[PDB]
């Protein structure tokens, strides 16, 4: 019953630290690698499914997202908060748009309405920050393909492609040497792969890997046809076979 | 005494001590459970001790009817678990009325488990001491084990131990699976998944059980239930011949 | 008596080859009594158009309540709302005023500027979206305005044309409304330009 | 209280225990178709008036409450447990089950080990009665924990009355009658008095009988209150 | 306006007409009345036209929300128990009345919800001012275990009746079918039987025929 | 044991002690003697006032609380204003609600609640106030003893505040006689006056000093101050 | 919230001391425009400079902002300000003056200072706007809630220095295009970068509408500021 | 609607007929008017349809959490839910129901739920516009421990005479059995009733 | 019922307000000023509701002042005038909505035009030549119809004003003992006192 903490759990310390900010962007150094790579017709995010028992199931835990047709997300850091944060996404994506202007928002306002979710959880009463990074990628007719991440912070910034969590540092630098503004999704899914393999300390195969594209339209993931202009999700969960394929032409 | 570690705030580590501390917790009562698939069922079996010769051994229970479908075992002290069974209850009640179907188990967990990670981000809220595991036989997705903690972290199981000696447990389920090379146990009644547990159990923890010293709740389509003394006599006899 | 008849008005709108035309009468009358010559019906958002018939009051409010969304939409989203859109948002503002809507008769005209495609679409008072790809009428002459535009309309008018139609259409059906007329305006909207013309008709 | 320590513990709840043992001695036997609660009211001066200081409590007509430790925190739990029986009785007509009424008091108790704002209960409470199917008997600590009793005892005298309350377990395995458990209770408390013998106590003793006082609670007095407390002079020496 | 919803031995079909009015008046002579609360459930509706399209995307969008949070396909009761919670809650006043149809992991359905929140549930249903007219071709026509091919007859048979018959309906066909196994397939203007005849004149007019009084070119950008 | 543990009434001590609670008791016997007893036909107070300075009031210690019911006070005065008038509001609700008089019993219970929930809420405090209640009812003359943790108790006779231990000895002693105090209560009144005595290191106590109540089988709740209590002296 | 035995409100200073680690941010306001020039913070080859926004937001029409400071704390502020103008232009229609969404801003922060006891916005603006009764204005405003106007300013990073240098070369008849080559020349000199290139950079002026009447915002894009380094001469 | 419920020797019979109308017009011949609100406790609605299925559902919501805390309800358990919410909602209700269960020690029950809100229990009960056609059929045969083919006999008859006379009534006639033994649906069709 | 009249001509706004208070049978006042000076160069005449009347003046009057006051700047006309639209509007679908009419005669400086907004109690805004609110319109605006000019003086306008009070007093069932006329221009607000015999 009742809140004894009305007041901010954030506070600024005499150097001008966040120190919370600071330590939730810690909990994200220790979380498992995650990466984005934007194409010139899609892009791609990957993590790894770094499981917690050989008798757990992976694929009843996912850490790649949709959040909308068109858009998704993947996280380092704690879990558990991501997964709030997806539901909060989800929802938010309808209340303060769909349900306004009858389509999804477009990438970089959903990405500014998660951001506000987390810029709150920096100011608000009685709370500390999200413990998570994460990478939205997205696609909408007039911004094309795009690629964001966000910070505890609540801080979002356009990557034509980067690395959150572990061996970041290293991945990013990975990242630079090989990416062009001529690739191909089939280009950088490859690189994504490439890239993830420095990262991963046991097996390296599409059950221990996640893997998700935001493409073209499958009009044949719908559910429906009859209706033209309706063409489907771009967003795509590669699976398990799919990736196994990628790493054989390696 | 530092704030980070009395409320659920980030310590310079990026840890949250009292969370770490509510795992602990979880082993206070000392007492141990596994669950198991079948090929048409889902067991649970936790050790029931009852050290005072005062108390009704009846009513010393870790394992919780939550719905007609869903059944939950609990390592951690009672006074969590059963705030935990209530409110599965009642969210169980509440999908079923705003929804009209029988809420499965994964959300269920999934539910509970995010419940549980906002205790872990509001200050004003302890963590419950308390690993939840979910298990049932689902309409859409056949024997289920889903376990919660105190962190909000949820996943499904082919198979599941918890508590002090659970590591011994999960060695000796792992060792298992590795031989069948599926994902569950091949028999067709209960009555024997419930045995293959209650074996690997006697095996893991190299201790002989009578019918007081164990708790099996067994979900087979549609209904979940919990074993009498004498359900669990006529099972530690079957194991005897043979064995 | 009923708010949808205190003030008077009409608008129309047509689609043509490339084009759309939006049309609306002069009028603001308190019932009997004329009272305005100059009550422009017909607003925009950057190349979105917008007519209301109805209670004037409202008329106004509305203008200024997407005055208001679309400013905001443009910053936010750094680009002007498309026809297609604005429609959903003008439905969704109206339906959430569902026990006390605004006495209103809605019609968005436009041209999607990335297909080029032109875009007409009516709204009843708490925002059910009229979707024809014709025509679309609104106000105390509507009865009228059905009659007039289903039998001059034709599809595929050339701008010019087009202008002809919907002029004829709004003037005399705004000649047998007591409630309507008082003067005209009609806009005829291209992806590049968008010519308006004041007409000259009947002042009684 | 919402603070978990490094080992998992909650030290606000084990001091709050230590109210508790510092109290009175109080105790519950379950008999085959009752329950009987007895309490050791220590006579702090002469100018107590006897019989007049009543604290068994009951709750709805078929409950029984007694309570070790801050007594006023268990007149705040009984006038919850008032409240969670009117409201189950509103709406289900029956008469509130007795472990329904324990898991409201349970979760009511747990409640106050969750927030930093509260502090835990400093009560155990000793609690039944008769219901739909049998007789029930109840402990309920700090944190929140209660199970089922053939017979339980609380408070400072605790060891001797569970000591003597094992020894009953093992001499009837069959049952124990009402009007037996009465005797008994009277005796349990004068054993466990020992502890607090610098001053003169008073014994209160109250029973919920199938067969006896119909399943209804009734405190135990006149005839049966002397006869019970004659039985304890005579087996003490 | 005409609804019908048919049961057949693989799934559920539904169809409506196309004409929208406002009493008298015809507004949309093919608009549409069959819409989407998820891929594989369909609804239409009768009563005020604004209240049911949006009870349909309300309860649309949280059963989007619902599907994802519970990694399930959306299923037709839960569209039925959310439709009918909302509508009671409201006495009423939100004047939906609606055909609910569709498939999900769980087999086939068809139900009817009244505008009080009341539902039901059967093999054949009818809805609107052409109700009537194409209850009676059901009633007529309708047998346990339809073919797809069967069952899209007999509705559209329904929908003509109230095209025909009633007043307040008219124009075209639309029809939404749902098998258990497949994609929904929506049938947009599946029959058009009421084509306008060519007029007897042309009313375009010779240019310069309305007077104007003055001009000026407006102004989009900034 | 004592450092970090009295900071508010939502802390347990490591021995079970509630500090704030404990702190609250120590107001009273800071606060003046008032003396409380009863026969089968009556129930006394006798308060010592307390002036602040020679030129000031002698600050009362009694408050009514309907024509069968009355407290006298010893600690925070403030409190028992609080205290009095939520017992004045018990009392008139069971007047017009159910036309009863509120047992004195139920009356120590209702305080004995109130109190409670300030020794148990965060940013409250509890009371700093002990009460002798003296009522007659349905079951002839009561009295209570009031402390600020909750406990109330019924008593024959008893004394609080500074050196009451004098007065609760005499009583403790004059047992077999005062009970029996039946139909005289000048002579009730005069062991009560006789009682406040065995509690002054202070001196003669005039008629300033001096306040008593009564109430009984015929006799309303009745205070007695200054000129009208000059015949107990 | 709480006042220091000196008069001073310890949670303000503390976001003021973040400020100034924050990228520099300067306005320079001549007689026919105004000039907004940022540093982003030192990024990466692979930041998407196209699409990034991260110091300069566009108000309504007629006036902009240059952040110093959380970015996400800004974006907050940014939206209500927007809010605020679209209120003003529906209630008058009219263009909120500049001044009253720069104080009515100025109060919210002004709030966090004094009541509710949440941490202040770790913000500091520089409002570069147009209006019909001062004409051309620039504003200052930091966490405290205080907000100054002024003919050139800088916020974040050596403000100090930044503000030495401007004082020195700035003067009243400037033209926008000489305000243009002060703030980079400025910037230039207190980087803390071996140079100052395009793709470091966030440039926005507020001319007098190119041939018109109107006032017009102009936000650089990532080439048209590479042109304008070169013109300056600083390639 | 003609809805009523007995109670016999083995446990309880729910009859109702199938008819729902909007005035003189039928839209649904076919309905389910027997509504399971737990395995063996079953009411018959009357009044309003929006109403009473909205109440059946909130009941069978308490009866589930009833069952998950404290086990299976009694059947005067289940009437006292569906008296709370008819009576501390009379005014924004028009719900007339009758609530029938079984369980082993009280065996068959019925109690009836008219439109104030009040509830009555009671060896036998029948509500809907056809049951006033039948109150001198009904009270002149009924009799305690009847056997079950005489019970469903006793329905069948009853409901074919409420049907015959009320046009609200009709179509087939639906009964469940509530016993030790189970649950039980009996469907009955117009060839048959009607030859009565 | 009251008199409600305003006549932009080229160089100001005039405005003419009747005089009587009428409660039922009686005319309780002939010298009632049914106008509030808003800011120096913007006047305010109104007309409806016994009580709303003077209320609703007032409180817009109370607005504005305060407006100034924090701004040191008057605001113009137009945005006056959109304000009390808004107000109103507001007001229409509140519990109990203002029932008042309102005529905004003011000077724009910025501009250097006077203006005239036609307000009704809906939140109906038009500006206009000529403008009234109630019964008097339905004589006066043929009238004005005819005889205004836009490029009219001071003078000229009150000379046309006196012919629609003329007619009024002529045609109008009920006495509303003349008018109060006040001009708006670049110089402020000023009454002309002589009107009643002019
Ligand atoms: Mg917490
Ligand atoms: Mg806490
Ligand atoms: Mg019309
Ligand atoms: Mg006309
Ligand atoms: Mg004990
Ligand atoms: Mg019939």
């Amino acid at each position: 019953m009742t809140d004894r903490y009305s007041f901010s759990l954030t506070t600024f310390s005499p150097s001008g630290k966040l120190g919370q900010i600071d330590y939730a962007l810690t909990a994200v150094k220790q979380g498992v690698t995650s990466l984005g790579i934007k194409a010139t017709n899609g892009v791609v995010i990957a993590t790894e499914k770094k499981s917690s028992s050989p008798l757990a199931m992976s694929e009843t835990l996912s850490k790649v997202s949709l959040l909308t047709p068109d858009i998704g997300a993947v996280y380092s850091g704690m879990g558990p908060d991501y997964r709030v944060l997806v539901d909060k996404s989800r929802k938010v994506a309808h209340t303060s748009y769909k349900r306004i202007y009858g389509e999804y928002p477009p990438t970089k306002l959903l990405v500014s309405e998660v951001a506000k979710i987390m810029q709150e959880a920096t100011q608000s009463g009685g709370v500390r920050p999200f413990g998570v990074s994460l990478l939205i990628a997205g696609h909408d007719e007039f911004n094309g393909f795009s690629l964001y991440q966000v910070d505890p912070s609540g801080s979002y910034f356009p990557w034509k492609a980067t690395a959150i969590g572990k061996g970041s540092v290293a991945a990013k630098t990975f990242l630079e040497k090989r990416w062009n503004d001529e690739l191909e999704l089939e280009d950088a899914i490859h690189i994504a792969l490439l890239t993830l393999k420095e990262s991963v300390e046991g097996e390296f195969n599409g059950d221990t890997i996640e893997l998700a594209i935001i493409g073209d339209e499958n009009p044949d993931l719908l559910g429906y046809t009859g209706i033209p202009t309706d063409k489907g999700p771009r967003f795509r969960k590669l699976t398990s076979q799919e990736i196994n394929d990628r790493l054989e032409a390696l | 005494a530092g704030y980070d570690r009395h409320i659920t705030i980030f310590s310079p580590e990026g840890r949250l001590y009292q969370v770490e501390y509510a795992f602990k917790a979880t082993n206070q009562t000392n007492i141990n459970s596994l669950a198991v698939r079948g090929k048409d069922c889902t067991v649970v079996i936790s050790q029931k001790k009852v050290p005072d010769k005062l108390l009704d051994p009846t009513t010393v229970s870790y394992i919780f009817c939550i719905s007609r479908t869903i059944g939950m075992v609990v390592n951690g002290p009672i006074p969590d678990a059963r705030n935990a069974a209530l409110r599965a209850k009642a969210e169980a009640a509440e999908f079923r009325y705003k929804y009209g179907y029988d809420m499965p188990c994964d959300v269920l967990a999934k539910r509970m488990a995010n419940l549980s990670q906002i205790y872990t981000q509001r200050a004003y809220m302890r963590p419950l001491g308390v690993i939840l595991t979910f298990v049932s036989v689902d309409e859409e997705l056949g024997p289920s084990i889903y376990k919660t903690d105190p962190a909000g972290y949820y996943v499904g199981y082919k198979a599941t131990a918890t508590g002090p000696k659970q590591q011994e447990i999960t060695t000796n389920l792992e060792n298992h699976f590795k031989k069948s090379k599926i994902d569950h146990i091949n028999e067709e009644s209960w009555e024997k998944v419930v045995e293959f547990a209650i074996t690997h159990m006697i095996d893991a923890l190299g201790t002989e059980f009578s019918k007081n010293d164990l708790e099996v709740g067994v979900a087979t389509k549609d209904k979940f239930f919990t074993l009498s003394a004498e359900n669990i006599e006529e099972r530690l006899v079957a194991i005897a011949e043979q064995d | 008596s009923d708010p949808s008849s205190i003030n008077g008005g009409i608008v129309v709108a047509m689609t043509g080859k490339d084009c759309v035309a939006i049309a609306c009468d002069l009028r603001l009358g308190s019932q009997s009594l004329g009272v305005s010559n100059k009550f422009e019906k017909i607003f925009h958002y950057g190349h979105v158009f917008l007519g209301i018939t109805g209670l004037a009051t409202d008329v106004t409010t509305l203008n200024e309540m997407f005055r208001y969304k679309t400013n905001l939409y443009k910053l936010k989203e750094e680009r002007a709302i498309e026809p297609e859109t604005f429609t959903q948002l003008v439905s969704s503002s109206l339906y959430e005023r569902r026990f006390g809507p605004y006495f209103v008769g809605p019609v968005v005209a436009g041209i999607n500027s990335k297909s080029g495609k032109p875009f007409i679409a009516g709204f009843d008072l708490i925002g059910c979206i009229d979707e024809a790809k014709d025509f679309i009428v609104s106000g105390t002459a509507s009865d009228q305005l059905f009659g007039m535009c289903e039998s001059l309309y034709e599809p595929n008018l050339e701008p010019e044309d087009l202008f002809e139609t919907i002029s004829q259409a709004l003037l005399n059906a705004a000649d047998r409304d007591a409630l309507s007329g008082w003067g005209a305006v009609v806009y005829i909207i291209k992806k590049d330009e968008v010519v308006k013309r004041y007409l000259k008709m009947r002042q009684d | 209280n919402s603070v978990f320590s490094p080992d998992g513990r909650n030290f606000q709840v084990e001091y709050a225990v230590k109210a508790v043992e510092n109290g009175t001695t109080s105790i519950g036997i379950k008999c085959n178709d009752g329950v009987v609660f007895a309490v050791e009211k220590l006579i702090t001066s002469k100018l107590l008036v006897p019989q007049k200081n009543v604290k068994i409590q009951v709750v709805d007509r078929h409950i029984g409450c007694v309570y070790s430790g801050l007594i006023p925190d268990g007149r705040h739990l009984v006038n919850r447990g008032r409240e969670e029986a009117a409201s189950f009785k509103k709406l289900y007509k029956t008469p509130i089950p007795i472990p329904a009424f324990a898991d409201r008091l349970g979760q009511y108790v747990q409640a106050h080990t969750l927030y930093n704002s509260v502090r835990p209960f400093g009560v155990s409470t000793i609690f039944g009665g008769v219901d739909k199917n049998g007789a029930h008997l109840y402990m309920l600590e700090p944190s929140g924990s209660y199970w089922g009793y053939k017979g339980a005892a609380t408070g400072k005298g605790r060891q001797s009355a569970k000591a003597e309350l094992e020894k009953l377990v093992d001499h009837h395995p069959e049952g124990l009658s009402a009007r037996e458990a009465v005797k008994q209770a009277a005796k349990i408390i004068y054993l466990a008095h020992e502890d607090n013998k610098e001053k003169d106590f008073e014994l209160e003793i109250s029973w919920c009988s199938l067969s006896e006082t119909n399943g209804l609670h009734k405190f135990v007095k006149g005839d049966l209150l002397q006869e019970a407390i004659d039985f304890a002079q005579k087996e003490i020496n | 306006t005409t609804i019908v919803g048919v049961k057949f031995n693989n799934g559920v079909v539904i169809a409506a007409d196309t004409r929208s009015t406002q009493g008298p008046i015809v507004a949309d002579k093919n608009c549409a009345k069959l819409h989407r609360i998820s891929p594989k459930i369909w609804c239409a509706g009768a009563g005020t036209a604004a209240d049911t399209e949006a009870v349909t995307q309300l309860i649309g969008s949280n059963i989007e929300l619902h599907s994802l949070y519970t990694s399930r396909e959306p299923r037709v009761v839960s569209a039925l128990q959310m439709l009918k919670q909302h509508l009671f809650k409201y006495q009423g006043h939100i004047g939906a009345y609606l055909i609910v149809a569709g498939v999900d992991p769980t087999g086939s359905h068809l139900f009817s919800i009244h505008a009080h929140g009341s539902t039901d549930v059967g093999y054949y249903l009818s809805l609107g001012s052409g109700s009537l007219a194409a209850m009676a071709v059901l009633e007529s026509h309708w047998k346990q275990d339809l073919t797809k091919e069967e069952a899209i007859k007999l509705a559209s048979d329904a929908i003509q009746a109230g095209i025909w018959n009633d007043l307040g309906s008219g124009s075209n066909v639309d029809v939404c079918v749902m098998e258990i196994g497949k994609d929904a397939e929506y049938l947009r203007n599946y029959l058009t039987p009421n084509v306008r005849e060519e007029k007897q004149k042309s009313y375009k007019f010779p240019r310069g025929t309305t007077a104007v009084l003055k001009e000026s070119i407006v102004n989009i950008c900034d | 044991f004592r450092n970090n543990y009295d900071g508010d009434t939502v802390t347990f001590s490591p021995t079970g002690r509630l500090f704030q609670v404990e702190y609250a008791l120590e107001a009273i016997k800071q606060g003046s003697v008032t003396v409380g007893l009863r026969s089968n036909t009556h129930a006394v107070l006798v308060a010592l006032k307390r002036n602040a300075d020679e030129l000031s009031s002698y600050q009362k210690k009694i408050i009514k609380c309907d024509e069968h019911m009355g407290l006298s006070l010893a600690g925070l005065a403030p409190d028992a204003r609080v205290l009095s008038n939520y017992l004045r509001q018990q009392c008139n609700y069971s007047s017009l609600v159910f036309n009863r008089k509120l047992a004195v019993e139920r009356a120590g219970h209702l305080l004995c609640d109130k109190a409670q929930k300030n020794t148990q809420s965060y940013g409250g405090r509890p009371y700093g106030v002990g009460l002798l209640i003296i009522g007659y009812d349905k079951s002839g003359a009561h009295l209570l003893e009031f402390q600020p943790s909750g406990n109330v108790t019924e008593l024959y006779g008893t004394a609080i505040g500074a050196r009451s231990q004098g007065a609760k000895t005499y009583l403790e002693r004059t047992l077999d006689t005062f009970i029996k105090i039946d139909g005289n209560p000048d002579e009730l009144i005069k062991a009560g006056v006789e009682a406040i005595s065995q509690s002054l290191r202070d001196e003669s106590l005039t008629v300033d000093n001096l306040s008593i109540a009564i109430v009984g089988k015929d006799t309303p709740f009745t205070i007695y101050d200054g000129e009208a209590v000059a015949k107990y002296i | 919230t709480i006042f220091s035995p000196e008069g001073r409100l310890y949670q303000v200073e503390y976001a003021l001391e973040s400020i100034s680690h924050a990228g520099t941010a300067i306005g320079i306001m001549a007689s026919d425009g105004i000039v907004l020039a940022a540093e982003r913070k030192v990024t990466s080859t692979l930041l998407e400079q196209d699409t990034s926004t991260e110091k300069l937001y566009k108000l309504n029409d007629k006036i902009a902002v240059a952040v110093a400071g959380l970015t996400a704390d800004a974006e907050i502020l940014i939206n209500t300000a927007r809010i605020h103008a679209q209120n003003y232009l529906k209630t008058y229609n009219e263009d909120i003056p500049v001044e009253i969404l720069v104080r009515r801003l100025s109060d919210i922060k002004q709030g966090y200072t004094q009541h509710g006891g949440l941490r202040p916005f770790g913000v500091s603006f520089i409002y570069a706007g147009y209006d019909d009764r001062y004409g051309y204005q620039l504003y200052t405003s930091n966490p405290s809630g205080n907000y100054t106007g002024w003919k050139a300013i800088s916020v974040g990073a050596n403000t100090s220095a930044a503000q030495t240098l401007l004082q020195m070369d700035y003067k009243d008849d400037m033209k926008v295009d000489d305000a243009i080559e002060l703030a980079l020349k400025t910037l230039s000199k207190t980087t803390d970068s071996s140079a100052l290139t395009y793709d470091r950079l966030e440039f926005a002026t507020i001319r007098k509408g190119a041939n018109d009447g109107e006032v017009y915002q102009k936000i650089f894009k990532p080439q048209e500021i590479k042109d304008i380094l070169v013109k300056t001469g600083i390639t | 609607t003609s809805i009523m419920a007995v109670t016999f020797k083995d446990g309880v019979i729910l009859g109702a007929d199938s008819r729902t109308t909007t005035g003189a017009y039928i839209a649904n011949r076919v309905t389910d008017k027997l509504t399971r609100v737990h395995d063996k406790i079953w009411c018959c609605r009357s009044g309003s349809a929006a109403d009473t299925q909205a109440i059946a559902d909130i009941v069978q919501y308490h009866l589930e959490l009833y069952t998950s805390q404290y086990g299976t309800p009694s059947t005067e358990t289940a009437a006292s839910v569906f008296k709370e919410l008819c009576y501390e909602n009379k005014d924004n209700l028009t719900a007339g129901i009758i609530v029938a269960g079984y369980d082993d020690k009280n065996k068959g029950e019925v109690y009836t739920i008219p439109l104030g809100g009040s509830v009555h229990k009671l060896p036998y009960a029948i509500a809907g516009s056809g049951s006033t056609f039948i109150y001198g059929y009904c009270d002149k045969n009924f009799r305690e421990n009847m056997s079950k083919e005489e019970t469903v006999d006793f329905i069948k008859h009853s409901l074919s005479q409420a049907i015959k006379w009320d046009g609200s009534s009709g179509g087939v006639i639906r009964m469940v059995v509530l016993t030790a033994a189970g649950v039980e649906r009996l469907i009955f069709y117009p060839d048959e009733y009607e030859q009565l | 019922m009251d008199i409600i009249l305003g006549i932009r001509v080229q160089d100001s706004v005039i405005l003419a307000s009747s005089k009587a208070v009428t409660r039922g049978i009686s005319v309780l006042k002939d010298s009632d000023d049914k106008t509030r000076q808003l800011s120096p160069h913007t006047l305010m005449s109104f007309a409806g509701e016994a009580g709303d009347t003077v209320q609703f003046a007032e409180y817009i009057q109370a607005n504005i002042q305060l407006y100034s006051i924090r701004e040191d700047y008057e605001l113009s006309p137009q945005a006056v005038s959109s304000f009390v639209r808004q107000e109103l509007a507001k007001s229409i679908r509140s519990r109990r909505p203002y029932q008042v009419n309102v005529l905004i005669g003011g000077y724009d400086k910025k501009k250097n035009k006077p203006e005239l907004y036609q307000i009704d109690y809906l939140g109906t805004k038009v500006e206009l030549p000529y403008g009234a609110h109630g019964y008097s319109g339905f004589y006066t605006f043929s009238l004005l119809d005819h005889h205004y000019r836009p490029d009219m003086t001071t003078e000229e306008g009150l000379d046309l004003l006196k012919l629609c009070v003329q007619e009024l007093e002529k045609r109008m069932p009920m006495d509303f003992k003349g008018v109060i006329v006040k001009i708006v221009d670049k110089d402020g607000i000023r009454q002309v006192d002589d009107f009643q015999a002019q």
